This record gives C-alpha cells, structure tokens and sequence, in this order.
C-alpha cells in the first residue's frame, strides 16, 4: 500500500 | 615434561593430544604436514610453559607456512585457532546452550536484556537447533583474525572473549527480526542465520560487532549540508563532533559558504574565506581522535566554478604555507556537462562566489538547462564579480593534485541527478559520502537540533557473488537483507533529529556485492577487454530487479516510506528509462526481468525504501568471507596484512584451479575495461559506485604518466554516465 | 602536465  | 595451566597447576605434557588436535584440524585439507608444523614449534616448548601458550605455538606455526603452493594452511591455522577460542570462552570445546549463554550474558551485562523479554526460553530452545557450530570450521585464517580482533563480544582490558562466530550471527538475526509477527519471526531467523553463517550476505563491522549487545548506535558514514551563515556553520560543526565520536565517517558539503573578499553585511565587514571554516570542520572531525591523527575522516565537497577553486584544490599540497592547508581531509570537486564543453573547446571557465549569483547553485544540480542559462547570462553580467581561468589550466591543477595525492575526488553532479531514484526539483543530490558511493538528498541546519534540516545516512549490506550457484538465489537474499535493514532503522538510535527526519522519511539502504573479481574469473572474463560487459549487464540486472521486487513486497506488507512521492519511481520511472544512452553502444545482452509488470506494482503500492543498491569498497567484511574485495580486482595472489599475533596471510579464493583466470590490478594495460563495467553497473544502481583509476608509471616512457591519458580516461567516464570517482592508485614497487 | 586541446575536441561527451 501507499500510506494515505 | 611440565606444562602449566589455567588455574595455574602443573600437569605433564603428553605430546600424542597435541597430535591428535593436529590430524583433526587437517581434516579434509592438502598439502599440509603435520610433522612440518610440530618440527616448528615443539623445539620453542619448554617446562613450565602455559598451556595458552602451546596453541599460540602451533596457531602461528601452521599460519607461517601459508603460500600459493600450500593454501590450505589457511584452514588448518584456522580450526587450530577457532579451538583456542572455544576453550578460551567456554573452557571446553563444546559451545553450551544457547539460553543458558544468553542469561549469563544479560547478567554480565554483554547483551542487551530485551532479548529476554521478547523471546521465551522455549523460542531460545528453538533457535539453537537451527545453530551449526561445525561452520565455524569453513572460516579462513585471516577471517577468524578479524572475528576475534573486532567481532566477538569480549573485554578489551582483560583479554577475555565472551562468545563465538555462530552465537553472534543467530542473535544478530534474533534482534533484527524480534518484532515480526509470532507465525514468522523464527522462519526469518533461521533464513537469515543460514545467508549470513554460509557467506551470503555479508554485513558491516558496527552491525556485527554491535547488535545483541546494549548499544543502539550503527550508522557508518553521514551526510552534512552545510548553510551560508554563522548558524549553520555551527551546527553543521556540533553534529560532526557528535558523530565522528560514535566512530562515524563524515561527508561534507561545504560549497554554498561564500569567497574570501565577499561583502558581510553591506559594506560593513569583508568575508575572511572558507579556509579557516575548513580548518574548523577539520577540528571537529579530529575532535575524538589520538592527539589529532588516528581516525576521523571525512570528505568535503565544492562546486568547481567557486571564485576560491584554486586555493581550495591545493589544501592538500604538502608543500605550502601552513595558514593555506588544510592536509587531513580529503575533497571532492563536482563538476557537469558545460565545464567539460568549456575544456574541449578549450575556452575559459567563469568562476564565481555562490553569495553574487542567485539561483546558480540550485540550477548546477537540478536543471542543466537553466544553470547554463543563468551561467552565461551572469558571465556578460559587469556588477557580478568574476575571475576567469583557461578550462585547461583549471582542470590540470586540480587532475595534478588528484594525481600527486589520489585524494581529490570527482563527482559528477548532472549524471547524478538526470538518472537517479530522486526529484531534483524537489530533493537534488549535491554532494557523496566519504567513499563516494552514496548519494542521497540533504537540507542544511540552523541548529543541531533544527527539525527541518536533513542528515542522510548510510544503512549497507552486501551480497557474495562468490556464493550463489544462480542469480535466481538473489530473489530470496533480496528479501532478507532488505527486511533486516529496514528493521534496522526502526531499532537503532539517532542522536540528531535532521537524522532521524531522512531515515524515517525515505527509509535508504545502500546494498552492492563483494567477490565480483572472482565471480569473473569463475566464468573466464577479464576486466580490461570487455569480455565482461554482457556478464555485468545480466548479473546488475538480477541484482536490482530482486532488490526492487523485495521492497515492492514490504511496500505491500508494511506500508510505502512516508517520502516516496519525492521519487521518481513514484512517477512510474525506473533505472533502465534513464541511464546513459551511449552504454547502448557497449553492451547489447537483453533484459530478461518483467520490467514492466514491475513498474506498474510500484506505481500502485509504492516502494518501502526509496533507495536500495550501491556499490561500497569493502576491507574487513570481504576478509571474514575470504572473497576479494567489492568489485575490485586483486592486486596479487596473496594477501598481507602486519598484526601483533604475526604476519596475516590470505589466498585468492580457488587460487588452485583459477590463478590462470584471474586478472591482477597491474595486468590491466588500461583503464578502459574497467571503466565501462562500472558504467554499465551503474545503469541499474540506485546511488553510486567506488570506482577507482589505476596509473602504472613504468608503462609510459620516461615514468610519466601523460597528462593527455588523465583527461582521456577523465571524459570516458564521465562519457559512460560514471557518476563519481574515487582514489587512484599510482603503482610504486 | 602537456595537453592537446585538438585530440580531445573530437571526444563526444
Ligand atoms: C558575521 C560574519 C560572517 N562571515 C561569513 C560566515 C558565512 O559564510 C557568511 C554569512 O554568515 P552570517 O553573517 O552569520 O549570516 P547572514 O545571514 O547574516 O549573512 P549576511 O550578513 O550577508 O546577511 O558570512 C564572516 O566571514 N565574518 C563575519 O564576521
């Protein structure tokens, strides 16, 4: 994922 | 006839124990003899000697007779001395059980207590049967040399060594991967434990020598900006104290710090020169060393268009006035694409100070285009002040000192930010370490503790190309050394903030590989006739695409680094989009990775580390594996190295069955080979490369190397896309 | 410490  | 022992009593010697540990140790090995080495050393023997003494004996009479015709001695030395220390730790041979080991030691102080705290004596029970103590019998003599002189846990004062090889690689994995999840943490152990125990992966000295015990500090080589201002100046100074006194090497950029005669104020106060900051930045890094030699080095980076160019490339010219020298640290001048033009269309070269030429600094590292723009703009500019020197002369001075010292460095800045894993716009690299194999981005500080400075770091590891059978065994060592050292990060301390801010931001790692020399001779290749060039492009191919696929998958897992919008991998763009398009014309071995499907998974979940290969010189890590060192050739068959214990000897790995195959440093006739290998490495690695250049006087007539040759191997190069150059050896037999 | 200007101005960077 891609942290936000 | 009367030996003494430990407890200091008296026993006679029964000369058929000492036989016997001989033909054991011998085991296996060829072209050793066992009379030879107990001729030698039962005629030193006499009544009342120490039994410590009589493996002493033995240990430096089997090492005595390593050779290129003998080179198993490397062994039997070895074994003779792995058994010494086994009775000298655990007073028998036999290693005792890992928990018991580890409670003792906790109480004695020698490892940290967490270990006990995370994990239950059943776990423990678990670990030591995945431990093999016999691997400590595959170790070389010059190996166990460096485990027992600066490894193995022990007391310094008193002489006594705590542990042995196996214990430390099983707990160094223990604390790496204590906080995984309990369905996995030992899986990971074990897996590791075998990469590193069989040479694998190979790990730096503060790791191994460190981790298991109390300390949390083991970060190598750090990276300082420093600012225009007395502030940042000062700051820049406290960290270098704080860091060089934890055994760290420094890399300074110090080349935003304006030119002597430079206003101050308005017109109230004439800048003094960089100089005496120079020498201050010297004191500092010399701060915690004996009187003000041993240990501390750093190196110091500057422009070379700077308006003080000519005075700061001879700082290490021994032959001047003290005030004008600053002779213990060494520096890099970073040059681009328009001062090359300048020098082969002879023309001159523009210098100026930072302070009169807004945006010029900036421009030089992020965007060629406009720094050409503002440079020639500000050249016609009259109010600016200039001096102008022949591109020629310029160059020379400093290729001169390069030559006399081999300390100055190159370090091309354009190539370092048109093809790297960063943003220039947003986070430029403009300066390297001490090595110059990395190359990460900075802010300067206005404080030590300033919260919006950045300080990068060096996090490294290293894979054995000696040990893997196919590049396909990289997908799983990928996967380890990556893991390790991004939980690495998160367990040791940072005594800067701005440290903290780059390591927890864009979480780097720096992993290259050792044994390169003998992997090519393996697959009969040379350095210097570019038999090699379509090996490396596959080999360097495998090596960045496992690396990259690793961090993908922990991307997945744990979560992207904070920073990773700053890359360019971000933006979908990888390695082979950007590198130099002139390697096209050496090398034509194909990709054989799925590169796209690759650049889509990273644009989705992101990378967890924004760096993750470089390729760093390495001593003592390739010494403990016997392997030759990082991508370097050999500078002959046998090692030699000066300790107190004797002569230390070390054999070219196979030298019975490869002698013929390997190419020694001073076979080369040139440096063109080696040069285009490094370029074609560094098509795929994220930062930089140690490369070196190799001058042997008597090849040139009259024993003078040409200045025609330096520019000539200058320019290649840069050509290649090399981003940085390192020492340069001038052969003196 | 002779340098051609002329043999280098060939090079292509
Ligand atoms: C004050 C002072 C600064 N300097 C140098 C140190 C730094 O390179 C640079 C600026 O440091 P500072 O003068 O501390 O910083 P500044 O932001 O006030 O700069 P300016 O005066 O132009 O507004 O000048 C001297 O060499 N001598 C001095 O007496």
């Amino acid at each position: 994922y891609l942290v936000g | 006839l009367l030996v003494t022992k430990r407890d200091g009593s008296t026993e006679r010697i029964n000369l058929d124990k000492i036989h016997r540990v001989l033909d054991w140790a011998a085991e296996g090995l060829h072209n050793v003899s066992i009379s030879q080495v107990e001729l030698r050393s039962h005629i030193q023997f006499y009544d009342g000697i120490k039994t410590s003494d009589i493996h002493e004996t033995i240990i430096k009479a089997a090492a005595d007779l390593i050779s290129r015709d003998a080179p198993d001695y490397q062994y039997l030395a070895a074994r003779l001395a792995i058994f010494h220390l086994r009775k000298k730790a655990y007073g028998q041979f036999e290693p005792p059980a890992l928990y018991d080991h580890v409670v003792k030691m906790v109480e004695m102080g020698k490892y940290d207590n967490h270990l006990l705290e995370d994990y239950t004596e059943e776990e423990f029970k678990q670990m030591d049967t995945f431990i093999d103590h016999d691997r400590d019998m595959t170790f070389s003599y010059a190996a166990v040399k460096q485990l027992e002189g600066k490894y193995l846990v022990q007391n310094r004062v008193t002489g006594e060594i705590y542990e042995s090889a196996q214990f430390l690689y099983i707990l160094v994995a223990a604390c790496l991967f204590s906080n995984y999840p309990r369905e996995t943490r030992l899986q990971y152990v074990k897996r590791f434990y075998d990469a590193v125990s069989t040479f694998k992966i190979s790990l730096p000295t503060p790791i191994m020598s460190g981790v298991r015990t109390p300390t949390r500090q083991f970060s190598s080589c750090v990276l300082i900006e420093c600012g225009d201002s007395l502030d940042s100046i000062n700051a820049t100074s406290s960290a270098i104290v704080k860091y060089v006194s934890q055994r760290a090497g420094i890399g300074i950029n110090a080349g935003r710090i304006r030119a002597l005669g430079s206003p101050i104020r308005g017109g109230e106060a004439f800048h003094t020169g960089c100089i005496p900051f120079y020498k201050h930045f010297q004191t500092a890094v010399k701060s915690c060393s004996q009187g003000g030699v041993r240990g501390g080095a750093a190196t110091l980076f500057y422009p070379m268009w700077h308006l003080e160019v000519e005075s700061l490339l001879v700082l290490k010219n021994n032959r001047g006035v003290e005030g004008n020298r600053v002779r213990h640290m060494d520096y890099g001048v970073q040059i681009n694409k328009l001062m090359y033009t300048r020098l082969l269309k002879g023309e001159d070269i523009t210098l100026f100070s930072p302070s009169d030429v807004p945006g010029l600094y900036d421009a030089f590292f992020a965007d060629q285009e406009e720094f050409e723009r503002l440079y020639t703009k500000y050249e016609k500019d009259d109010s600016i002040r200039k001096q102008r020197v022949k591109a020629v002369e310029l160059f020379s001075l400093m290729m001169q000192e390069r030559a006399s010292t081999g300390r100055i460095y190159i370090q091309n800045v354009d190539h370092c930010n048109t093809h790297s894993p960063f943003d220039p716009a947003i986070a430029p690299v403009r300066q390297s370490n001490l090595c110059l194999e990395i190359a990460l981005p900075t802010k300067p500080l206005n404080d030590v503790n300033d919260e919006n400075g950045e300080i990068a770091l060096c996090t490294l590891s290293a894979f054995n190309l000696g040990a893997i059978n196919n590049l396909d065994e990289l997908e799983e060592l990928a996967i380890l050394a990556v893991r390790a050292l991004d939980a690495l990060l998160d367990y040791q301390d940072y005594p800067i903030p701005a440290a903290k801010r780059g390591a927890m931001g864009r979480r780097t790692l720096g992993i290259g590989v050792i044994n390169f020399a003998y992997y090519l001779a393996k697959h009969g290749k040379r350095y210097s006739d570019g038999s090699a060039n379509n090996l490396t492009h596959k080999t360097f191919e495998a090596i960045q695409y496992y690396l990259l696929k690793a961090s993908n998958e922990l991307a997945k897992e744990q979560g992207a680094c904070p920073w990773f919008n700053e890359t360019t991998y971000a933006k979908g763009i990888l390695p082979i989009d950007t590198y130099k398009k002139d390697l096209d014309t050496i090398a034509n071995e194909p990709l054989h990775y799925d590169w796209e499907a690759l650049r889509e998974s990273i644009k989705t979940h992101g990378l967890r580390n924004s760096t993750l290969s470089a390729l760093m010189p390495s001593e003592t890590s390739s010494q403990i594996s016997n392997a030759t060192n990082g991508i370097e050739p050999p500078r002959g068959y046998v090692s030699i190295k000066a300790s107190k214990d004797g002569i230390l000897r070390q054999v070219v790995p196979d030298y019975e069955h490869l002698h013929d195959a390997y190419e020694l440093l001073w076979e080369m006739p040139g440096n063109d080979g080696y040069l285009q290998l490094v370029g074609i490495m560094q098509k795929f690695i994220d930062q930089s490369i140690s490369a070196n250049t190799n001058y042997d006087p008597s090849r040139f007539p009259s024993g003078k190397v040409p200045m025609q040759q330096l520019l000539k191997d200058l320019l290649t190069a840069y050509k290649f896309g090399v981003k940085t150059l390192y020492y340069q050896n001038t052969r003196d037999g």
